[PDB]
This record gives structure tokens, C-alpha cells and sequence, in this order.
């Protein structure tokens, strides 16, 4: 099956002492057919060990994992996206505080989604940041650390679920958060929480 | 040395070239205690082989490989000798004794060939403990790759061929078939299973229990009534003891008959088998190569009288207990292996790519 | 030079006039020896000249007697050996893999020695073919079996003689009319203690219901698994298929020909009508058409198993063996 | 990104319309390679995902088995090329070169099939065909050029009368041809000497996916001991294993009362297959597919 070939494999290392810190995923050469299907997001290969491959052009990412499936490829990196493309606010603001480091209410507001204050999403959403082969490890590690699972696909599903939960809490509409760019959603939510308090 | 097991009863003329033993008559009664000419692990393994304490082909292969690991662990090299030759020459009588206890299965033969190739490949300059550890690791890796990952891949492949609301007919006991059905039910497929069983082993009951413990609806019947149930059957799924170079399926007796009756009812036939059970030999019928079990197992108590009791009193009476049969490749629609979905005619091709 | 030319002319005339080497193995050995002498004596610089010379000689021998496929098979085997040696000494099949993932003028001094040693190894393997085939007799014959044969096949005779050393069975031999060579097979098998029956081909169907399996030889094996056998073998195969009786072809690997059954009107060998209708019939011979085909075409679907020096195989795998022996560019020759 | 869905569909349709002789699979492979030419990507993962989406939308344009076969073959070609070169620039150059060579090789498969298949046609033979097929037309042209005389029967193919088009194309080169109903397959089988058909897709076990009326003709030829030959190109080798007619994917049956457009023919009903690889038994297709995928 052509959909099972893997150029690189994500090796996950999880430390028991703290899941939100030092838990990482590296990428190693595979160059062979994997046992399961593969999903592509921002040049990142996710094995579909717990979810199944899906097809179509559904509007939201939730429309896929609500059926226990994941799209073959979605996000800005792909020319034609299974999810409906959309834009999020406060991207320029995120690029602005990309220079700001981790150094009261602001810390509690920015503690999301890890629960421990962090400012990596600002560097993620910065305009100087470019997506390629060198940024797979850090982005996938952030996704892994945000969720609580040993599988990347489950971590992505949980990340989108918590994004939707925070959007419900803050009163934003569901249709404006579909999962096209998870990290842009995280940055927009963090910026909204920061400006709120 | 090791004495020769005595044949029991009178054999059919067409099957006079095959051995036929008695379950009660063991060989270790003529062997020393403690065992000296035969390693104790091999003695115990042959004892459970002859008594039928382990029966499945995968189970027999796993037990043989564990006993071989124990023998290699307990082995020591003799002065002025080489590991590669001495180990094989020492293992040969153990395999002869095991064959005397019960004829070796195809998976057992393939495992023996693999282990002999691995032992012959051990370098002379290699240290004894390093060589033993490498052999044990090779045996463990062989078990892992050829059984567990192969079964997982076969189940993943067979999930795509199982749909909601279909009827799957299974025969006897096969770990691969039960595993496939269990994962298919687990992932969310909804179906029912029809279990076919035959005397005197009645191994199918085993599978039935597994299905009952998995929540899968199941039905039970004997092989002669199979033609009654195939009209409602959507597909037939069969395990295989071996796949031969001509594409024929060597399996438990009654498999070829079930395939023929399914063909008469226009239902697809799928055979699941790991690639390590593929054999280079060919066989056109069940007469040239087969196993003769204990004829006394055919005796059944129907009412208050056993008609086959003291059957050896009648000079012309013979009791035939065939173990295996051969299904021609034209009676099998699909073969499921860890390599993918292939036809029977592709069996030699796999044999070409696995060897080199 | 002159001696090689005389040998080639004698071989061609013997093929044209019939007779010569009765055994197929003997004919293969003579063809290999002739090709080796051609390679040694004739002058060539690079692989291309040698291949063209071998192609011309093989074309001549094949045109001498098209029904003798062993000579052409040997020529193509030698050509494939030359190609393999040149590729091994110079560089480092058509498939989807080759299609997706993307010159014999060079001269080498040691190429000739490699070709000669490969030919010698091929001859050595050829010498032990019959024993290799016969060593598998016990795996296919059980006690008190009934075997049916047609004509006189030396490979089948060796098979049955080896099997009879340890098992008792019955053999039925059909006399391949008009040249009733089955009588020689029957008397030879009876001399070895095997119980044998002599019958005509007209009874092949009648007794087929009491036959356990059929073991036959062949003259040629086609690329699709079809057989060029003695006449009457198609009827025997049809009768065996009617009763689902397994049919075993004991044929060495050197009888495989990469040709296909597309060729017509040259497949069967037509001989003088005297074998079928004697000249003493008289006037009625003026207005009667008499045809005596020697060979018959057997479709691959009527064959159960092929037993060769490399083991047992299904007909559906024959192509792969044909891919391992001959280059696709040498089929036309 | 570059060349969105509209441009891809336009290029595919333009390639199909400009050269009506070119098959759908060849046009799809050309569109995929010309997409590969201008991608402006830096990673092989995004390239693979973009090519997969392009194949998805192309199969959305045309519901034929051959388009999907070409898409899978192109994906395997990309994976094989990536396996040898790690750097993306060198890999892309090698992919472009190998794709040009692949297009050149697949553009002349029809002539090879004709030259290898016309020998099986005898003088005075009666050829039975099912529907319109460029490969069958080419093999009959090659047989005619060999100064051979034969007659051809063709069914009308009721859904779309491509049999009439085949009959006119055969009359163009002065070939005695006859048009029969789709219900006259069994009636006329006894008069035909051999049957030659095309195939939209060759499945793993050696069977074929073809026009809706192929299975009837194959079964009728089997019932009367008539040879059944299939001419098909290499790029139509699909890794599909249907068990019956219902097991064929629905994306190929419809949109191309109950009116399926294709059917499956088992390998046991096929005598030989004529491909650019040569004359093969149905068992060789599975070997080829196994060798391709490691």
C-alpha cells in the first residue's frame, strides 16, 4: 500500500518526572513501508496506529476524528487541504511578543495549554519562523507535550479537543476554529487570553 | 542408543508406508533416568508431543524453539572440536527422537532448517558464550518476526476483507483465525461466525470458547452438515498448516472437502498462513505424505455399546485416522499473508523472495 | 576450422535426415560440445561477434529440424551464459520495477575462459539430471498405486525403476501407435519386477477410471506451461482431467523452450503415411489423404505438476523458470 | 500552491482532447509529472502529500481504474526515487529525468503489444471483441499489415455504443466486421475461433476489470473451450483483490436502474495476457506486483 511508506519515523521519548517538560519526539530515517497508514501535517509524518485514514473534504478537523479518522494531509503546507482553509487573528501580535521571553495575571493567562508558563508558541507563530524539515521535531514535541498520550495522532486529537473547549469557555464560535493550523489556533487563543487579562 | 518405536495395529495397504503409533506406548520407558543420550528438555518435549499435550503448529514450533534454546544454553563445546559441526551433529539425534515421538510439522521443519543455517553460520573464532547468546537472540527474533508481527500484519490485512453483516465459516482450531476474528470484532466490525468441527479431535470447540469470550456471535456444527449451512455463509476463512510450492494447501483433514463444498455453493475461500510455513516440496494427494494417529481414538460410545471395541479381533478390519489433507490451488480463492493479499500461484514467488 | 565445419555439416544432415542421438540428453550434450568447439576454434574479438556467430549457427541447426527444440534451447542457454559473463565482466529482464527505476563491443581476455568453464559446469549438471529426477520418485508413489504411461520415456522409466526398489505398484503402458515404443517400456519395466499391462491407446479412456495418477514424459515445454508430447498425449491428458486424475510430467530442465504456441503448421512432425496406411493398399491410396502427426499439443491447464532436476513446480510458475534460463531478446534467435 | 485544482483539471482535459489516441492513464501520468515539474516545494513529505491530493482530484475527474493505477504507479515511482537519493534537489532532478524516460517508454507500449499479439491471429480466423479498445484496434491493424485475412465480430455495448465506433474504425482499414447485440454473445460464440479483449485494470490475482459485458463473454468462451486473450498495458496493474462482482469498489462501477460500468473477470477464465512486458500467464501479474512493492 502506497499510503504506508514512511520517509522518516517519529521516535517518542517521554520522561515520567514531568510530561509538560523534556518530553520530546525526534525523527529518524525509516525509508520503508510502515505497518500502518501515515498522515502528513507540516511535513510531519504521523503513524495512524490508533486512528484510521479518511477521505473527503470535510470543513473541520473534528469532522474527521469524530468518526475515528484522520485526513491523509491537511494544513497550510498542502496545496489542497482536506479541511477547509481559514485564517486566525492576533498573528501579528504573536510575532510581536515572539521577542518577549518567559521573564502575575500574565503568567496565569499564558500558562495555557501546558499549565506551566511557557512562551514557545510565540516563537512558533513568528513570521521569522519557517516550516521545514528542521522544525518537525520541536512542533511535534509541543503537540505531544500539550496532550497526554504516547501516540502522536491521539495527542493531535486531544490538542484540538482542548482548543475547542477553551474556545467554548471564552465564547468564540465553533466554525471559526476548525483545526486547519493548530499552532495558529493556540497562538490566537493565548493572545486573546493575554489581552483579556 | 534410542530404541525404535513399535507400530501399533494393522495399517491400510495404501498407507502401509507411513508409521502408526499408540498413544499409551511411550518411548522413554526404554530410556535411562536421568536422560543421558537425549537432553532432558527434548525428552520432556517429545513426551508432550506423543501424548498430545501441545497440538497447534505454531505452539509446536514455539515449544521446539524453547527446548532448543534450553539445549543451547546447557550445551558445552568438546575439546578439539568446532561449535558449528558439533552442535548440528548433537542436535540430529534429538530431532530423530522427536520424529519418533511424533512426525514433525512443516513449521517445525522450517524452524529446524533456520536453526541449522544459523548454527552453521557461527564463526569458528567466535567465543562460546557469545555464540550461545547470539543463537538464543536469533531464536527469539525468529519467533517474534515469524509469529507475532506476522499475525498482526495478517489480521490488519484481513480486517479490510471483513464487512458488517457477513457470515464467516471457520474450521477446527487455528490461532491465526481466532486472532483475526478477535481484532476484527474489536475494531468495530459486526458479524457472526460459523464454526465447523470434526471427530475425533474436536479442536473447533476451542475456537468456539474464544469467540464466546470475545462477544462474537457463533454457531457450532459438525463437518457433514457443512453443506446445510453454506447457503447462508458469506465467506470461508481457513487456517493452513503448510503451503506447498504448487499452491496447494496442506491442512487438517476436512479442509479440502470444506473448500470443495464452498465452491459448490459459490462462496469465496480465504486461507490465512504465515510465510514461514511455506514449503518447497510438492504433493498431489494425501496418500504419499501424511500422519497416522492412534486408531483407537476412532472408538465412540454410542448408547451402551462401543462398536469398534476390540476391532483388532477381526482380521480384515482396519481403522484409518488421517491427520492431514491437501486442497488443490483451484479450490482456494485468496491467500492472506504478512506480505499482502496474494493468490495461491504466488506461493513459489514468496519462496523465491524469502530465500534471497 | 575444417574439422569444425565437417562436424557442423554432419550434425545438420543428421538432424535433417533423422536418427543420430536417440537420447535427448545425448543430443543436448552433443549440441553443447559443438557450441564449445565453435567458441574455442572460431576467431572473435568481442561479445557481439560471438553472439552473432552463435545466432547464425543456431538458426541453421533450428532450420535443419524445427521439431528438435533441444538444439535451440542449448543455443539460447549458451547465449544467456555469454550475456551473463559479459555483464559480470563489464557492468554490474523486463518488470515494473525496472520500468520505473530506469553494448557488447568491449573486449576482454578472460571472457572466453569464463564462458568455457560455465559451459563445462552446465554439462556437468546435465550429466546428473536423470538421477536427480529419479531421486524424487518415492515422494510421489505410494503403496499399491496404479500408474499410467504412454510411449517410451527414459526419464519415466528411471523414475519407476527407482520407485520400485522400495514400493509395489502397477504400471499401465499404452503403445504409442504407430511406432509402438510402449512395448519396449513395458518389457523393460517387467524385467525390473514391476507388474505391467500392455494396451492400445484406444483403451486410454476406458481404464482411466481405475488409474491413480499419470506420469508421462515430453519432448518440449512451452513458455506458458504447454507440452509438445508424443501423439495421443492430449487424449490421455483430457481423460485424466475428466476424472481429476493428477498428471505428472517428468521432464528435465533442458526441454524448456521460450517459444509460445502461436506457431502453427510446424508444431507436429509429419512423417510418411506408410506408418498409418501401408503401400500395399493399392488403388484406394490415390484418393485418400493420410496424415501421420508424430507430436501433440497439450494445454497447460491439463498438467498438474512438473518434476525436474530442481524439484517440483506448478505450470503457472514455468514462466519464471523460463525467465531464469533465457534472455527475452534471444527468443527470436 | 502552484497549479491548483482548476489548472490540474484543465491540463488533464487538454491532454485528453488534444490527442484522442492517448489513453486516460497516460494523460493522468503526464499531468502528474507536469505537476511534478512545477511544485516549488522543499520536502519530499509535502511533495508526496500534494501528489496524493492531485491523484485524488484527478480520479475525481475520471472514475476509471486506469487513472488510479497510474496514480499508484507514480507514487511508487516517487518512493523508489526517494529511496536512492536523500537530498531533495538531486532527487527531484532524478525524478524529472526518470519521469521523462517513463513517459517515453509507456507512450510506445501499444505498438509492442501489437507486435507481440498479432502472431496469435491466424488466416481465416474469426475474432470476437467486446467493445472499443485502442489496443485491440492496433493489434488488428498490425495483423492486417501482415497480409492476414480474418473476420471480426463486435458487440454494440448498449450503455454507450462504442462497439459501433469500433466497427467503423475497423471498416476504415477494410476489415470484414459484424455488429451483434450484447445478448448475442452466447449465440455467436460457436462461430468465433478466439476472443480478444482489452482491460481498464489488471487486478492482483491476474483477473481484469473491463466493460460491463466482459464477464459474460469470458464465461461463454470458457463454456465452449475458446481461448480468451487480454491486451493491457503495464500501467494498468492494480493491487486489488476482488472476491466477487460486489467486491469491486463503487468508485469504478458508477459515474463513468442499476447500471454498473465495469465488471471483474477471474484469472481462471483468461488464457494469456499481452502486455509490454510480453506474453504472460495471469500468475505473472502477482509476481510483478510483489516485486514492485519490495
Amino acid at each position: 500500500m502506497n499510503s504506508q511508506y514512511m520517509f522518516d519515523y517519529p521516535a517518542i521519548n517521554i520522561d515520567v518526572r514531568c510530561h509538560r517538560l523534556l518530553s520530546s519526539v525526534s525523527y529518524v530515517a525509516y525509508n520503508k513501508f510502515h505497518t500502518h497508514d501515515v498522515s502528513t501535517y507540516e511535513h510531519c509524518e504521523i503513524p495512524l496506529e490508533k486512528l484510521r485514514l479518511g477521505f473527503g473534504r470535510r470543513n473541520s478537523l473534528a469532522d474527521f476524528y469524530s468518526l475515528g479518522e484522520l485526513p491523509a494531509s491537511w494544513g497550510p503546507a498542502c496545496y489542497f487541504s482536506s479541511v477547509k482553509p481559514m485564517m486566525y487573528t492576533f498573528q501579528g501580535m504573536a510575532s510581536d511578543l515572539s521577542r518577549f521571553d518567559l521573564t502575575p495575571n500574565v503568567l496565569k493567562a499564558l500558562s495555557w495549554p501546558l499549565g506551566i508558563p511557557d512562551c514557545e508558541i510565540f516563537s512558533i507563530c513568528s513570521d521569522r519562523f519557517v516550516r521545514g524539515l528542521q522544525t518537525r521535531d520541536q512542533l511535534m514535541s509541543y503537540i505531544l507535550r500539550m496532550g497526554d498520550s504516547h501516540s502522536l495522532d491521539e495527542c493531535i486529537v486531544q490538542a484540538h479537543k482542548k482548543i475547542l473547549q477553551e474556545a467554548r469557555r471564552l465564547g468564540l464560535s465553533d466554525e471559526h476554529y476548525n483545526g486547519y493550523d493548530l499552532f495558529r489556533e493556540i497562538g490566537s487563543l493565548v493572545c486573546l487570553r493575554l489581552i483579556n487579562a | 542408543q534410542v530404541p525404535t518405536r513399535k507400530d501399533y495395529g494393522s495399517k491400510v495397504s495404501l498407507f502401509s508406508h507411513l508409521p502408526q503409533y499408540s498413544r499409551q506406548n511411550s518411548l522413554t520407558q526404554f530410556m535411562s533416568i536421568p536422560s543421558s543420550v537425549i537432553h532432558p528438555a527434548m525428552v520432556r518435549l517429545g513426551l508432550q508431543y506423543s501424548q498430545g499435550l501441545v497440538s497447534g503448529s505454531n505452539a509446536r514450533c514455539i515449544a521446539l524453539l524453547r527446548a532448543l534454546q534450553q539445549v543451547i544454553q546447557d550445551y558445552t563445546t568438546p575439546p578439539n572440536e568446532e561449535l558449528s559441526r558439533d552442535l548440528v551433529n548433537k542436535l540430529k539425534p534429538y530431532m530423530s527422537f522427536l520424529t519418533q515421538c511424533r512426525p514433525l510439522s512443516a513449521s517445525m521443519h522450517n524452524a529446524i532448517k533456520f536453526l541449522n543455517k544459523e548454527i552453521t553460520s557461527v564463526g569458528s573464532s567466535k567465543r562460546e558464550e557469545e555464540a550461545k547468546s547470539e543463537l538464543r537472540a536469533a531464536i527469539d527474533r525468529y519467533v517474534q518476526e515469524k509469529i507475532v508481527l506476522a499475525a498482526q500484519a495478517i489480521s490488519r490485512f484481513a480486517y479490510q476483507k471483513i464487512s458488517n453483516g457477513d457470515v464467516i465459516l471457520v474450521y477446527g482450531c487455528s490461532s491465526l483465525v481466532s486472532r483475526i476474528l478477535q481484532e476484527a470484532w474489536t475494531e468495530g466490525r459486526r458479524f457472526r461466525v460459523v464454526v465447523v468441527d470434526s471427530r475425533p479431535w474436536l479442536e473447533g470447540r476451542h475456537t468456539l470458547r474464544s469467540l464466546v469470550h470475545a462477544g462474537v456471535p457463533a454457531s457450532y456444527l459438525l463437518i457433514p452438515a457443512a453443506s446445510y449451512v453454506l447457503p447462508e455463509v458469506s465467506k470461508v476463512l481457513l487456517g493452513a498448516h503448510a503451503l506447498l510450492a504448487n499452491g496447494s494447501v496442506m491442512s487438517r483433514v476436512g479442509t479440502a472437502q470444506l473448500a470443495l463444498v464452498a465452491r459448490a455453493h459459490n462462496v469465496p475461500v480465504l486461507v490465512c498462513c504465515e510465510t514461514y510455513k511455506f514449503c518447497e516440496r510438492v504433493q498431489t494427494d494425501a496418500f504419499v505424505s501424511n500422519e497416522l494417529d492412534d486408531p483407537d481414538d476412532l472408538q465412540c460410545k454410542r448408547g451402551e455399546h462401543v462398536a469398534l471395541a476390540n476391532w483388532q479381533n477381526h482380521a480384515s478390519l482396519r481403522l484409518l485416522n488421517l491427520v492431514y489433507d491437501v486442497t488443490p490451488p483451484e479450490l482456494v480463492d485468496l491467500v492472506i499473508t504478512e506480505l499482502g493479499m496474494i493468490p495461491c500461484s504466488s506461493v513459489p514467488v514468496v519462496l523465491r523472495v524469502k530465500s534471497s | 576450422g575444417s574439422e569444425l565445419s565437417e562436424r557442423i555439416e554432419s550434425f545438420v544432415e543428421t538432424l535433417k535426415r533423422g536418427g543420430g542421438p536417440r537420447s535427448s540428453e545425448e543430443m543436448a550434450r552433443e549440441t553443447l560440445g559443438l557450441l564449445r568447439q565453435i567458441i574455442t576454434d572460431h576467431r572473435w574479438s568481442n561479445a557481439g561477434e560471438l553472439m552473432e556467430l552463435i545466432r547464425r549457427e543456431g538458426r541453421r541447426m533450428t532450420a535443419a529440424q524445427p521439431s528438435e527444440t533441444t538444439v535451440g534451447n542449448m543455443v539460447r542457454r549458451v547465449l544467456k551464459i555469454i550475456r551473463e559473463e559479459y555483464g559480470r565482466l563489464h557492468g554490474r529482464q523486463e518488470s515494473l520495477h525496472k520500468l520505473l527505476t530506469s553494448d557488447f563491443s568491449f573486449h576482454y581476455a578472460q571472457l572466453q575462459s569464463n564462458i568455457i568453464e560455465a559451459i563445462n559446469e552446465l554439462l556437468v549438471e546435465l550429466e546428473g539430471t536423470m538421477e536427480n529426477i529419479a531421486a524424487q520418485a518415492l515422494e510421489h508413489i505410494h503403496s499399491n498405486e496404479v500408474i499410467m504411461t504412454i510411449g517410451f520415456s527414459r526419464t519415466v522409466e528411471a523414475f519407476l525403476k527407482e520407485a520400485a526398489r522400495k514400493r509395489k505398484f502397477h504400471v499401465i503402458v499404452a503403445e504409442c501407435a504407430p511406432f509402438c515404443q510402449g512395448h519396449e517400456m513395458a518389457v523393460n519395466l517387467s524385467k525390473a519386477g514391476i507388474e505391467t499391462t500392455v494396451m492400445t491407446d484406444a483403451a486410454i479412456f476406458a481404464v482411466m477410471s481405475r488409474v491413480n495418477k499419470v506420469i508421462i514424459g515430453t519432448k518440449t515445454i512451452l513458455a506458458n506451461g504447454a507440452l509438445r508430447a508424443v501423439t495421443g498425449t492430449h487424449t490421455l491428458a483430457l481423460a485424466a482431467k475428466h476424472h481429476s486424475t493428477p498428471l505428472i510430467v517428468c521432464a528435465p530442465m533442458f526441454k524448456l523452450s521460450p517459444q509460445f504456441p502461436n506457431e502453427e503448421d510446424s508444431f507436429h512432425k509429419f512423417v510418411a503415411p506408410e506408418e498409418v496406411l501401408p503401400f500395399t493398399e493399392g488403388d484406394i491410396l490415390e484418393k485418400v489423404s493420410v496424415h501421420c502427426p508424430v507430436f501433440d499439443y497439450v494445454p497447460p491447464e491439463l498438467i498438474t505438476l512438473f518434476i525436474s532436476n530442481i524439484g517440483g513446480n506448478a505450470p503457472s510458475y514455468i514462466y519464471r523458470l523460463m525467465s531464469e534460463l533465457y534472455h527475452p531478446d534471444d527468443h527470436v534467435l | 500552491g502552484p497549479m491548483d485544482d482548476k489548472e490540474l483539471i484543465e491540463y488533464f482535459k487538454s491532454q485528453m482532447k488534444e490527442d484522442p489516441d492517448m489513453a486516460s492513464a497516460v494523460a493522468a501520468i503526464r499531468t502528474l509529472l507536469e505537476f511534478l515539474k512545477r511544485d516549488k516545494g522543499e520536502t519530499i513529505q509535502g511533495l508526496r502529500a500534494n501528489l496524493t491530493s492531485a491523484i485524488e482530484t484527478l480520479c475525481g475527474v475520471d472514475s476509471s481504474v486506469a487513472v488510479s493505477s497510474g496514480g499508484e504507479l507514480f507514487l511508487r515511482f516517487i518512493s523508489l526515487a526517494s529511496l536512492e537519493y536523500s537530498d531533495y534537489s538531486k532527487c527531484k532532478k532524478i525524478m524529472i529525468e526518470r519521469g521523462e524516460l517513463f513517459l517515453r517508454r509507456i507512450s510506445l507500449s501499444r505498438n509492442k503489444i501489437a507486435d507481440l499479439c498479432h502472431t496469435f491471429i491466424k488466416d481465416g480466423a474469426t475474432i470476437l471483441t467486446h467493445a472499443y479498445s485502442r489496443v485491440v484496434l492496433r493489434v488488428l491493424e498490425a495483423a492486417v499489415a501482415a497480409k492476414k485475412r480474418f473476420s471480426v465480430y463486435v458487440t454494440e455495448s448498449q450503455p454507450d455504443l462504442s462497439g459501433k465506433k469500433m466497427a467503423k474504425a475497423l471498416c476504415h482499414l477494410n476489415v470484414p466486421v459484424t455488429v451483434v447485440l450484447d445478448a448475442a454473445v452466447g449465440y455467436i460464440m460457436e462461430k468465433a475461433d478466439l476472443v480478444i479483449v482489452g482491460a481498464e485494470g489488471v487486478v492482483e490475482n491476474g483477473g481484469i476489470i473491463n466493460k460491463i459485458g466482459t464477464n459474460q463473454m469470458a464465461v461463454c468462451a470458457k463454456a465452449q473451450n475458446k481461448p480468451f486473450y487480454v491486451v493491457a498495458e503495464s500501467f494498468k496493474f492494480v493491487r486489488l483483490f476482488p472476491l466477487n462482482q460486489q467486491d469491486v469498489p463503487d468508485k469504478f462501477k458508477y459515474k463513468a436502474e442499476e447500471h454498473p460500468w465495469v465488471d471483474y473477470t477471474a484469472p481462471s477464465l483468461i488464457t494469456l495476457l499481452f502486455t509490454d512486458l510480453g506474453v504472460l500467464t495471469p500468475s505473472a501479474v502477482s509476481d510483478e506486483l510483489i516485486k514492485l512493492y519490495l
